[PDB]
DNA sequence: CCGTTTTCGTTGTTTTTTCTCGTGCCTGGTGTCTTGGGTGTAATCC
RNA sequence: UCGUUGUUUUUUUCUG
DNA sequence: GGATTACACCCAAGACACCAGGCACGAGCCAGAAAAAAACAACGAAAACGG
């Protein structure tokens, strides 16, 4: 294997180069001696090749503009070949934070995950105004706080259940956000507690 | 493996006598047993006339002696006069 | 020292052989090969 | 109602190939010496 | 009710 | 004249001077003034629209 540098970004539009014209050519006389490429996210801007002659590897990368046109190819130990193809948490219960939308910077406990696993629901801090601007974004957000029904009946509505709130399309259970959160948005691993979390958690 | 021979010297000596002459390899061979053998005589010779005057090294006047005692008159006389040039030219050379 | 330096500069800030400035840059930098 | 789509924010981020003056400092193949042994020579004996 | 702070970065055309 | 003590000397080896190119830097006055201009490509959400 042969990993030659290639354009920044554009090392999967590379790949699919590389299979179309391998498809493409086969059968020709003149058709492209490889076997398998693969490229990783961990190694960005590296493009490998299952071949057996630079020549084969050159062939492939000639006429691709979404490469570096310089041969800054290098070989792969034997030990190494197989780290090049290794590919290389998320439980309820733990807390986890936001990265996404208008609560984002928040920790917050997954309630479920959802049975094909797309969806992760958290118990988060509702951030509300009690009607006072409704008339967001990530950079007016103001305070956070639990969600309580009294204040909520008294400024500003149905009840489900003993504790249980449905606002907006919102889910308030014992003063905390409940609500569909997709698992890009979230990560489980490093998280450093704040203090305000300490406080209160 | 490495079994060197005197291959392409021949070849090089015969393109510059006759350069448009071929050869096969039996003759080739044929030439290395010629040229390792009276090496080996001259190289005996001048070991034997070191020995006989009990000098325990060798100078080029030795192989002088050992091929006039070895080749007749004119053969001797013709290569004493080409090691003599060849002596003198890698000399002041 | 000072005092040196500037009498000595400020003269030639009011100007076959070569004379004038070039000279004195000459002379000041030890030039090994002058023109 | 709701699935397709532009859309407002967010999030992330490089590469088609295209004039001046000086000292000082940093390299080689050269150049010249000189070393050491061994060959060259001859002076003496009988 | 003293207090009370105001950008950098380049480029430009100018003055002696 | 063979034998014998005596030595001539020289030539390859090795140490060193140096070497003229190249190769870099790296500098190239003073104070003051004004106006005029200053990143953005793509991305996945999320309101958007007719289905």
């Amino acid at each position: 294997i042969w990993g030659v540098k290639v354009r920044l970004g554009k090392e999967k539009d590379v790949v699919r180069q590389i299979l179309k014209k391998k498809l493409a050519r086969e059968g020709t006389k003149n058709p492209l001696e490889i076997y398998s490429a693969f490229q990783r996210d961990s190694f960005k801007g590296h493009v490998y090749i299952e071949a057996r002659k630079a020549e084969a590897i050159n062939d492939a990368l000639k006429g691709n503009v979404n490469v570096f046109s310089n041969n800054s190819k290098f070989l792969v130990g034997i030990v190494e070949y197989k780290d090049l193809l290794r590919p290389v948490k998320l439980t309820r219960g733990s807390y986890v934070r936001v990265k996404n939308g208008k609560f984002k910077g928040d920790l917050a406990q997954v309630d479920e995950v959802l049975e094909n696993g797309l969806e992760a629901r958290l118990k988060l801090v509702p951030r509300l105004d009690y009607g006072k601007d409704l008339s967001y974004t990530s950079k007016f957000r103001p305070a956070q706080r639990l969600f309580s029904e009294a204040e909520a009946r008294v400024h500003e509505i149905r009840r489900d259940r003993d504790g249980f709130v449905t606002y907006g399309g919102e889910e308030y259970y014992e003063g905390f956000l409940y609500k569909t959160f997709r698992l890009q948005n979230l990560i489980v691993n490093s998280i450093n507690p704040t203090l305000n979390e300490l406080s209160l958690f | 493996s490495r079994k060197e021979s005197y291959s392409i010297y021949v070849y090089k000596v015969l393109k510059q006598v006759h350069p448009d002459t071929g050869i096969s390899s039996k003759a080739m061979g044929i030439m290395n047993s010629f040229v390792n053998d009276i090496f080996e005589r001259i190289a005996g010779e001048a070991s034997r006339l070191a020995h006989y005057n009990k000098r325990s090294t060798i100078t080029s006047r030795e192989i002088q002696t050992a091929v006039r005692l070895l080749l007749p008159g004119e053969l001797a006389k013709h290569a004493v006069s080409e090691g003599t040039k060849a002596v003198t030219k890698y000399t002041s050379a | 020292g000072v005092i040196a330096a500037q009498s000595i500069g400020e003269p030639a800030t009011q100007m076959n052989v070569t004379l004038g400035v070039p000279r004195l840059k000459e002379i000041l930098n030890v030039a090994k090969n002058i023109k």
